[PDB]
């Protein structure tokens, strides 16, 4: 009945003065915009239909046309930034915010979804949705004693839209908006649905991707233990955002990092640092690199949890990006560590893989490795065992690699290699 | 030894079409 209409027929129906004809044409538009392959969004926009749909959003007496137009506009807003902008330019934001209070749950859900797409376009539309007052009604939709009474799809859509309100930087979301959203986010972070958990973790990861004051806003809510628990989940879609959030948090101050450690995060890293998903391994090793950049007691907790052998493992075999993160972790470790910690590192077998990685073409990883070797040599000097370390490097085939780097294009690599050769070889 | 922040996301827009 409303299937496979032409845009011409849709226009004729919507331009009729008959609300039922308008409803049928709007539903045909919705079905066109819901097709799997290349929905004709641009044709619908060029036909001038967005203002009509937006006006239909306000037909409180015809809830079906509200729903159909909300769905059509949601799918238009799901397209390119220009198509989302076409929806915003038609006045859709305040109309959808008004629909958030609809007594019909499917209409409220559709408005939530549409605002999620609009905010997901970027920081400008995110902040514009916020300025029009979306957060209060959105959060009111979740003000129930037990989230489990809400329909699963409804709650998932609310969580996703809230996550888009937390997303993007340059600028980051307004501080007052983040403080307004965070308590509901914590509650959602304790929900049992895997998709709600995943999107809540993503929102926290966004909110912690910034300066230390944003991180502090988050960690003062006490969510770090829940994030560690989720770090241990079996569902990769939960572990990925949980790990991103924990890594962001350990980019902060030593005290925030210590909050991560105290919550028991390090005990999860034997599995994370051997995870079959390359992205998990890379992100876990980056997190480790930022933990080894911390205090000597924090390096010591890395040692106690038995993680140095796992760093040697990643450095020995992993995708190259993860090996680069591991090199960074080793260099930070040797920069901040005691002499005893550095000798422990050597005793775990770091030198041979660290030397094998000097065969790489990336200049940055070579510089990182040369810095680490210099630090290890400084510790050896403090112990008077520099000759033993030199022999160690020579047996690995590393002296050849260093003396070869003496002929490298980068000045820093050149000078560092020559300095090592002159002082210790 | 300084902390290193995460790389900028290359996914700049997050939108969902309702099928």
């Amino acid at each position: 009945g409303t299937v496979n209409w032409s845009v011409e027929d849709i226009v004729k129906g919507i331009n009729s003065n008959n609300l039922e004809s308008q409803l049928q044409a709007t539903q045909a538009a919705r079905k066109l915009l819901s097709r799997e392959k290349q929905p004709p969004i641009d044709n619908i926009i060029r036909a001038g239909l967005i203002p009509k749909f937006v006006s239909f959003l306000g037909k409180t007496d015809c809830s079906p046309i509200q729903f159909e137009s909300a769905w059509a506009l949601t799918n238009i807003a799901s397209g390119t930034s220009e198509q989302t902008k076409a929806v915003v330019d038609g006045g859709a934001i305040p109309a959808f915010i008004s629909l958030l209070a609809s007594p019909h749950a499917h209409i409220s859900e559709q408005a939530v979804w549409a605002l999620g797409n609009i905010a997901g376009d970027g920081s400008a539309f995110r902040d514009l949705v916020i300025k029009h007052g979306a957060i209060d009604p959105l959060l009111a939709l979740l003000a129930v004693p037990d989230l489990s009474t809400l329909a699963c799809g409804y709650l998932r859509n609310l969580t996703w839209t809230l996550s888009n309100l937390c997303r993007n930087k340059n600028p980051a979301p307004p501080l007052d908006a983040v403080e307004q959203i965070l308590p509901t986010l914590v509650r959602l972070l304790h929900h049992n649905d895997p998709e709600v958990l995943a999107d809540s973790c993503w929102a926290i990861s966004y909110l912690t991707d910034g300066p230390n004051e944003r991180i502090e806003m988050v960690v003062k809510k006490g969510v770090v233990p829940q994030l560690v628990k989720l770090l241990g989940a079996t569902e990769l879609p939960i572990v990925t955002p949980a790990l991103r959030a924990i890594g962001n948090i350990v980019t902060g101050t030593d005290e925030q990092t210590q909050k991560v450690i105290d919550a028991g995060a390090l005990a999860v890293f034997p599995s994370l640092l051997t995870n079959p998903k390359t992205n998990i391994q890379k992100e876990a090793t980056w997190t480790m690199s930022n933990i080894t950049a911390g205090r000597q007691d924090q390096i010591q907790q890395v040692v106690n949890h038995g993680l140095v052998p796992f760093l040697v493992g990643v450095l020995s075999k992993a995708d190259f990006k993860t090996q680069k993160e591991a090199a960074w972790a080793i260099t930070n470790y040797t920069s901040g560590g005691t002499v005893e910690q550095i000798v422990y590192l050597v005793h775990c077998g770091i030198i041979e893989p660290l030397m094998n990685l000097l065969s790489a073409k990336d200049t940055k990883i070579i510089q990182v490795i040369l810095d680490a070797i210099s630090n290890i040599f400084q510790a050896a000097e403090k112990l008077g065992e520099t000759e033993k370390l030199s022999i160690m490097i020579e047996e690995c085939g590393g002296l050849d690699k260093i003396e070869a780097l003496q002929r490298h294009e980068n000045e820093s690599v050149y000078k560092a290699s020559l300095n090592l050769i002159e002082k210790y070889f | 030894a300084r902390k290193r922040s995460h790389s900028p996301t290359k996914k700049l827009r997050y939108v969902k079409r309702r099928f």
